[PDB]
């Protein structure tokens, strides 16, 4: 066959932690452009901070409840958002609101 | 007041403007450093409209330049009147785009519209009393394509009211300057109708002929090709930087020649144009200046008007002239050539006149036409969207890129629906 | 009359003074000697605010010098504008800080503060009618933490009348020069909002910027680093030195920019702040120097406004201008931006304007801003400290200097009270 597998990118949302005045930019994640989780982190660094965020970078990519840390890239689902933490401490504020 | 801000973006759209802001510096008299060194006060009367006077009675052009590499900013500043720019609105990336209207769009786009559209709100302030937005781009690459249509998303979002036109460059039938340019040309066309007020359509295979057969040029360089494309863009809004007897503006091309809200694609058109040695074998005549505005080998869209129907035409002149003599000339090529126009509208020609040749004429015109013949440029590029996305191919450089095939369906359908539209107003009664 | 005394400490608040001394220097065209060189009258009108006449025509700066080791003051006499201070104000230990506030409050503070109060107390009675004091130090370290804010509770007790304001630098949040700073800003800011009247924060992370993004240099050293910082102290006492058409001073400050007693964190602004090549492409009228005021990037302390909502502002332009080209552009900033302002105060911006300008231009402006921004900058020192604290780190270097954990527990208690009413007047109705 020729009509391959359908080489999709998830549609997913990234909420900065700690700003309340963040939309979060739609990344076009999927397995060809990051073979491991481990390559999405560095991808994350330079998009997110540019002033005023992350002195550690980025470490731990919690859900949007949050309740549970984000494992490899199959842990994730398409078109739902997750906050992009740097800590062990999560901070709980309306992130989805007003996008 | 009615100031006019300028906005590129790609390699190609860099490229005209750079020798664009060329032309216009001519116009007004203005060195490469950023002085005055004209004769008459007629060039500083409306200067405002693409100049900010800075400190020092020096004049900056209102430009923004957009690319994703440095590769093309570099080049600019680098020529003659690079140093007249200011150096705040070189907006530029570092990735590229790649020649792919998805990284243009979604990925490299959306990292650098924020940077943009700072620098585009305050211009905007700078002015008076704005009138509205031009753009330089093309089709074919990914660049113009793709920053270019997402541009035109976001300021029409925050200026509902004033006028936006683009000078896009179609790509040509015959040769092929991209091989995905039928992708690209179908999800840019589509962003093109929903936004724009008017469109002005070239194509390069056009002015290839009129550098040949016309002009009679041997060696054609770009340098020559966007100076054609530049006499054009200056003479649309030469009536807004100089007095004339009859007076029009952007505002009023968009009343007259567009009749319904989305047949806003025309053809450009300009007059005279001798050669160097064949100049002296013509008189300079407004008859003479009429039959050369009409003829299908004059025309910088590659489409013939005989095969469809005129709806209307634009016909800016300048230079001192009669104007008994225009409006006999306009009468008479519409009652010769009583098939080639549309039946429904009635005096189907406007005509507007202004006072100031050219540098170094007397006398000039400007064809700007709307037709029902341009249905044949897109037919083209539908049925190579098509004939290459029933196999789709070239297509996972795309979908990776965070786009399914559901946006290339009602892209294409879109752009079928316009097909129709110029099939039914071709033959009403 | 209305003379200041300007009081040093700490290895930052003595280079930033060093720089400072010799801009007032420049403007009432001062040599590194001490005799005068100036053209116009107007600068020996107002000299005694900054200076004392002394016997043979020559001036010396009112300014006292304070550390705990020689390793500074050395550096200040060696350098040009060293042999302009008097020896006596030279105040130094011997042991040094050691980069510890308990150090710089309890046993080398102790041990000095009567050798400076004598000196504080003669300039005092040298003045004819004091205006107030003026204080340069910073927070990240253990002299400018300690054996500053130990002298502004011993003036405060001697002075309960005179303004008393701190031109103090915030620690930045990014980089950290202090692996122990949370504990120093937290003991520090415990201080400063008892016995003070306002207060300067100025971050180091927005100068880097400034000096890279907006005027490009390449290598800024802190020569040019403090010399923003000095333009800056200027400009808010040019109005008291100088002439104007509207005047104002210290006290009419700390009367407007702050409505309630502990409120009183500020964030400065300079304006104009062009290129090296890039200063002709742009005109110096009020609305440019007004639009370069409220932007983001050009704040000294590394917090956006648009998180929060201001209260007061002051504007203390410098040269000649139309008042009514001012007074329209402080109206029409604060139409557009009527979600950034506070609402239950009206008019809350303040204007000053003088008559002289800087030395080499021809206008400038300075901006003085109080916020509800300034709370996420309490946010970090707060988090940071009880991050530290709840391991107890770092802390026997603390308790040894004869300290208890309840000294820690009520000034970690006094800045979540703070963080609490900037939170409550962000959202009031
Ligand atoms: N008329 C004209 N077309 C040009 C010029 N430079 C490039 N092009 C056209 O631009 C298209 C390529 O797009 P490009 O500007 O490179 O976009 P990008 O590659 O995405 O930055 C092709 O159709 C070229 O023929 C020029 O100077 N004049
Ligand atoms: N802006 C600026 N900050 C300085 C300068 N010198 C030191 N600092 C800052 O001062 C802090 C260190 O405090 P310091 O003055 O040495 O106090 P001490 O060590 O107790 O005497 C750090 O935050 C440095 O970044 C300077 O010239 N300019």
């Amino acid at each position: 066959q020729a009509l391959s597998n359908e080489k999709k990118a998830k549609k997913v949302r990234f909420y900065r932690n700690g700003d309340r005045y963040f939309k979060g930019i739609v990344y076009a994640v999927s397995s060809d452009r990051f073979r491991s989780f481990d390559a999405l982190l560095a991808d994350l660094t330079r998009s997110l901070s540019d002033n005023i965020n992350l002195p550690q970078g980025v470490r731990y990519i919690y859900t949007i409840d949050g309740s549970r840390k984000i494992g490899s890239m199959d842990e994730l689902e398409e078109g739902e958002s997750y906050v992009c933490s740097s800590d062990n401490f999560f901070k709980k504020v309306e992130y989805t609101k007003n996008v | 007041m009615r100031e006019i801000v300028h906005i590129q973006a790609g390699q190609c759209g860099n490229q005209i403007g750079a020798k664009f802001w060329e032309v216009i510096s001519d116009e007004h008299g203005i060195d490469p450093t950023g002085s005055y060194h004209g004769d008459s006060d007629l060039q500083l009367e409306r200067i405002n409209v693409y100049y900010n006077e800075a400190a020092g009675n020096k004049y900056v052009p209102r430009a923004i330049l957009v690319d994703l590499e440095p590769g093309t900013m570099d080049s600019v500043r680098s020529g003659p009147f690079g140093q007249i720019f200011r150096p705040d609105n070189f907006v530029f990336g570092q990735s590229g785009a790649g020649n792919n209207w998805a990284k243009g769009h979604y990925t490299e786009g959306a990292e650098l519209v924020d940077s943009v559209l700072d620098v585009v709100r305050k211009e905007s302030e700078s002015c008076d009393c704005l009138q509205g937005f031009q753009l330089t781009h093309s089709l074919g690459g990914g660049t113009g394509s793709g920053m270019g249509t997402l541009l035109i998303s976001k300021i029409r979002e925050e200026y509902p009211d004033r006028i936006m036109n683009t000078f896009s460059v179609v790509p040509s039938p015959k040769v092929s300057d991209t091989v995905v340019e039928p992708y690209n040309a179908t999800l840019s066309v589509h962003q093109l109708v929903e936004n724009t007020d008017e469109t002005y359509c070239i194509d390069n295979e056009a002015l290839y002929d009129i550098c040949f057969r016309t002009l009679k040029l041997t060696t054609p360089t770009y340098g020559d090709l966007n100076h054609l494309v530049s006499a054009t863009m200056s003479g649309v809004t030469t009536c807004l930087r100089f007095p004339g007897q009859l007076n029009a503006d952007l505002r009023k091309l968009a009343v007259n020649m567009v009749p319904f809200p989305r047949l806003h694609f025309f053809m450009p058109g300009f007059a005279p144009l001798t050669s160097r040695g064949s100049q002296q074998y013509r008189a300079l005549t407004v008859p003479e200046l009429t039959q050369q505005m009409f003829d299908a080998k004059n025309m910088m869209a590659a489409c013939d008007p005989r095969h469809g129907r005129y709806l209307t035409v634009a016909a800016v002149f300048r230079g001192r002239m009669s104007m008994k003599e225009v409006d006999e000339q306009m009468l008479n090529v519409q009652n010769k050539n009583s098939s080639y126009f549309v039946e429904w509208i009635p005096n189907n020609v406007k005509t507007a006149v202004c006072d100031i040749p050219p540098r170094g004429l007397k006398m000039s015109a400007t064809f700007i036409g709307n037709s029902t013949a341009i249905q044949e440029l897109f037919k083209r590029i539908s049925e190579q969207f098509t004939a290459m996305f029933r196999r789709k191919a070239f297509l996972h450089w795309y979908t990776g890129e965070g786009m399914d095939e559901m946006e290339f369906t009602e892209a294409e359908s879109n752009m079928n629906d316009l097909v129709s539209e110029y099939q039914q107003y071709q033959d009403a009664t």
